[PDB]
RNA sequence: ACGAGACUCUGGCAUGCUAACUAGUUACGCGACCGGUCGGCGUAACUUCUUAGAGGGACAAGUGGCGUU
């Protein structure tokens, strides 16, 4: 258990963040993409002065930005927009040098392949659509496929044999292996449609959560349930740490973050707007994340900031 | 003049009543789901249904909404209901009892009771309000 | 709608005590795919599809292949 | 910088009503080097306050259905007699802005006041926002009359009855207008 | 013909024959604690504050 | 560099090419000190001084024009030149900065970034214009 | 249920997208100044600058004061 002390607070935005990038080769400077059709570098500071301040904002996109990637450096990144489109961004020069469409409505959530070689983007329209970065359309699924959205598609992190998941707002997901095109498992267990999934670096960790407010966990090479986790309703992401055993749970108008050694809470943190009377809500949370090194938490909320917490020991 | 016509009103009190975990908490989410869902045919009607849906989702984490007769809403009603403490009001020690209805209780064979307390009668009949 | 959805005509009568004006209009129903009525529907009524049932087990399964 | 016309000092007014700073404003940062924004405050309320009163004034000695349409001609005649008021009392013309502001801004006037009656008037307070359109009003239609058919040119005649409204001498036109209205609320209680 | 401060606290309404005046509720800022009504003529933002020869003055009332 | 993003008002607008030049800004051949009305110089030399002469050290800014009235060319062949200078600041050069000059021109005024969506409406006839009518003959 | 609303063209952001040789500003001299400036226009030419397409966007959606809340 870490005390997560108060840095400060991020200002200077208009927009919903809603994906939040990090990039494991500058703890210095991270992307986070923001719903006001914009995506953003950061600039860490690090101090009791301010946080930091944004260094560049990119956008190329008519309607709002879902999720947003990094290839391999802070001179590459892929970005999906509400749109229905995925661009290239080259960040060395700011500019986009490719496009990507093949959907017929918006897109949810893009992945990309540790090997920065596949393309992955989930849409609305119930097909998964993977590309080559050659260029080619190559594959959809459209056979006993999601039977809605698709809400978030996540790939491992880890050098193997790549192994795609999908979560679909059927109450289900899907996880396949894009060698085969062949069925893999298909896994049901929630009591809501779920939004975000994400995978551990090694294959073995699956997270889901979503309108079924609670955390459930598979195996990528098993298929059974983990264990049962209780948490706060409304999961709005969920994820593990690629330094530690930490599970981060945006649940509600707040975040929780757990061991899986006995299942704890270490530190439950509550963003709140306080009113003297009934009058308002408070800012909920959008997406939770570490650092390059994970050892300081972000989390983008719905507040027009992303919200930046320290490790002191406490 | 911003007042929500019976047919944005009424579409959006249906879909509430029909797809009510279906729905989102961001308009933008609830002006998508209910273009799946429903043959909404231009871009102003739907957005205008979506946005009475929000405004009726607020008033839900409140209370009941009159015109809608979901499952989830009853059952949230007779969980509230579900209150009980560990002592009933009506256990008390002593019950401040009349003379009129000690003699009651004594023809009906229950003026042993020691659970009661004498409570002395009005000085006087003034109960009436005064007339004119 | 009533670009579409009506069908209108008039037309006059000449009979030997004078002239007889008549409109016939005509509404023509809902019938995409058929040519009978408008293909599109009328703009200002929504319709709600049947819901989706739900299967929600208690305990978590998994469906191997 | 923010100088009027990038020649008159804008870093000197005072108003001194007190509370009134919000309804008379040359000081605020809608004021601008011109008094030319084009029309933008007049489509909602409470916004007409926040125009910066040089623009009222140029639009306000800019009417009578042979002017409209020409607030360039007006923008030029408000540099003249701003560069006259200059040298003629040897001040900002701003501060005898404010102060023709302070003054013939009017406190009482009579309007027909019942839902019975008919037969006389009675006394209302008049608000701030009205009582600087009526003087400006005023302070147009006598500097209209005052070069109307006469050899005094413009920026004159205004400049005239604008330095005899601003210390409050009665002789401006505006003035004994003021004292009418002020009368006329004596003599209808 | 002593002047004294009032500022608007509660528009209580328009009056007049035509909409010509609002009938408003001033406190006196120098004493703070007295309410009193006025048609005043104009538009009239809650909280302006203006100079008055009248400090007693009210008219019909409703 | 054509990081032009229009800038306009009314039918008239304006396009700020933008480079790294002598800092004299260009208006289709004549400077912005001489344009044809001669009287809304200051109009123009408002948002540079506002913001700062000395921000422009080395941009050359050609601004194209094209529209009717000059009066409605102002407010945008201006509002192309602060597009032009937001481009160049947010490209590579810092922030921090940039929002306090946007800031100070904000409060300034708001027709420096953000066009008026406003246009001439049609006439109904009926009338001598759109929204008079004719006298009522008694 | 008809009418109102809804509808449709739109005025108004397309910096995103199909895309011009009846559209248009910038890689070298054409008549001038140790580098800047042309609607006779310089070789080279990208959709930003006019037309006309699909999708998006604005909903009392967000906060505050009133309201039979």
């Amino acid at each position: 258990t870490e005390q997560m002390t108060l840095r400060g607070t991020l200002k200077g935005h208009n927009g919903w963040v809603t994906q939040i990038a990090t990039t494991p080769q500058f703890p210095d400077m991270i992307l986070s993409a923001s719903r006001d059709k914009t995506i953003i570098m950061w600039k860490l500071t690090r101090d009791e002065t301010n946080y930091g301040i944004p260094q560049r904002a990119l956008r190329g996109h008519s309607h709002f930005v879902s999720d947003v990637v990094i290839s391999s450096d802070g001179q590459f990144a892929l970005s999906g927009s509400w749109d229905g489109t995925l661009r290239l961004w080259d960040l060395t020069t700011g500019t986009t040098t490719r496009r990507f469409v093949g959907h017929t409505k918006d897109v949810l959530s893009v992945a990309f392949s540790s090997d920065n070689r596949q393309i992955v983007s989930g849409s609305r329209d119930k097909t998964i659509k993977l590309w080559n970065t050659l260029g080619v359309c190559k594959y959809t699924v459209q056979d006993e496929s999601h039977s809605e959205w698709v809400s978030c598609v996540r790939f491992s992190p880890n050098s193997s044999n790549p192994i795609i998941v999908s979560c679909g707002w059927d109450k289900l997901v899907k996880v396949w292996n894009l060698a085969n095109c062949k069925l893999k498992t298909n896994h049901i267990g929630h009591t809501g449609y779920l939004n975000t999934v994400t995978v551990s670096p090694d294959g073995s960790l699956c997270a889901s959560g979503g309108k079924d407010g609670q955390a459930m966990l598979w195996d990528l090479n098993e298929g059974k349930h983990l264990y049962t986790l209780d948490g706060g309703d409304i999961i709005n992401a969920l994820c593990f740490s690629p330094n530690r055993y930490w599970l981060c749970a945006a649940t509600g108008p707040s975040i929780k973050i757990w061991d899986l050694e006995g299942k704890i809470i270490v530190d439950e943190l509550k963003q709140e707007v306080i009113s003297t009377s009934s009058k308002a809500e408070p800012p909920q949370c959008t997406s939770l994340a570490w650092s390059a090194d994970g050892q300081t938490l972000f989390a983008g909320y719905t507040d027009n900031l992303v919200r930046v917490w320290q490790v002191t020991i406490g | 003049g911003r007042v929500r016509t019976k047919t944005v009103k009424k579409a959006a009190r249906v879909i509430i009543e029909k797809y009510y975990t279906r729905l989102g908490n961001d308009f933008h989410t609830n002006k998508r789901v209910c273009e799946e869902i429903a043959i909404i045919p231009s871009k102003k009607l739907r957005n205008k249904i979506a946005g009475y849906v929000t405004h009726l989702m607020k008033r839900i984490q409140r209370g009941p909404v009159r015109g809608i007769s979901i499952k989830l809403q009853e059952e949230e009603r007779e969980r509230r209901d579900n209150y009980v403490p560990e002592v009933s009001a009506l256990d008390q020690e002593i019950i401040e009892v009349d003379p009129d209805t000690k003699e009651m209780l004594k023809l009906l064979d229950f003026g042993s009771l020691s659970n009661l307390q004498v409570t002395q009668p009005t000085v006087g009949m003034n109960f009436k309000t005064p007339r004119g | 709608p009533v670009n579409y959805y009506v069908d209108t005509a008039v037309r006059h009568v000449l009979l030997r005590q004078g002239v007889l004006g008549i409109k016939v209009k005509i509404m023509l129903p809902w019938d995409p795919t058929g040519k009978i009525g408008p293909k599109k529907p009328l703009p200002d009524h929504v319709s709600i599809v049947e819901p989706k049932d739900e299967i929600l087990p208690t305990t978590p399964i998994s469906e191997q292949k | 910088d923010i100088k009027l016309f990038g020649k008159w000092s804008t870093d000197d007014v005072q108003i001194n009503d007190i509370s009134l700073q919000d309804y008379i404003a040359v000081k605020e940062k809608y004021a601008k080097y011109l008094p030319h924004s084009a029309g933008r405050y007049a489509a909602k309320r409470f916004r007409k306050a926040q125009c910066p009163i040089v623009e009222r004034l140029t639009n306000s000695m800019m009417m009578h259905g042979r002017n409209n349409g020409k607030k360039l001609m007006t923008v030029r005649i408000v540099k003249h007699a701003f560069e006259i008021i200059h040298l003629l009392t040897g001040e900002n013309p701003l501060q005898v802005l404010v102060n023709a502001i302070i003054n013939s801004g009017p406190r009482e006037d009579s309007t027909r006041i019942g839902r019975a009656g008919t037969v006389r008037r009675q006394a209302v307070d008049v608000s701030p926002l009205r009582r600087v359109n009526q003087a400006i009003w005023l302070l147009c239609t006598g500097a209209r009359e005052a070069a109307f058919r006469n050899i005094k040119t413009i920026a004159e005649c205004l400049a005239d009855e604008l330095i005899n409204a601003a210390k409050g001498s009665s002789n401006s036109y505006a003035i004994k207008k003021k004292d009418e209205l002020e009368r006329v609320a004596k003599s209808n209680r | 013909q002593p002047i004294k401060l009032a500022r608007v606290t509660k528009v209580l309404g328009r009056t007049g024959s035509q909409g010509q005046c609002t009938q408003v509720r001033v406190e006196f800022m120098d004493d703070t604690s007295r309410s009193i009504i006025r048609n005043v003529k104009g538009p009239v933002r809650e909280g302006d504050v203006l100079t008055l020869l009248e400090s007693e003055r009210e008219a019909r009332r409703l | 560099q054509s990081v032009q993003v229009f800038g306009r008002k009314k039918t008239a607008t304006a396009v700020a090419h933008c480079k790294r030049g002598n800092g004299l800004i260009k208006v289709n051949g004549r400077p912005l000190e001489m344009i044809e009305p001669r009287t809304l110089q200051y109009k123009l030399l408002e948002p540079v001084l506002l913001l700062g002469k000395e921000r422009f050290a080395g941009v050359d800014i050609r601004v194209r024009v094209k529209g009717g009235g000059h009066v409605a060319q102002i407010y945008a062949i201006r509002q192309s030149i602060s597009k032009a200078l937001v481009a160049y600041y947010q490209k590579y050069v810092d922030e921090a900065s940039k929002k306090e000059i946007k800031d100070i021109l904000i409060q300034y005024d708001r027709t420096l970034l953000v066009a008026d969506p406003r246009r001439c409406e049609s006439k109904k006839f009926g009338g001598p214009g759109a929204r008079a009518r004719y006298q009522k003959s008694y």
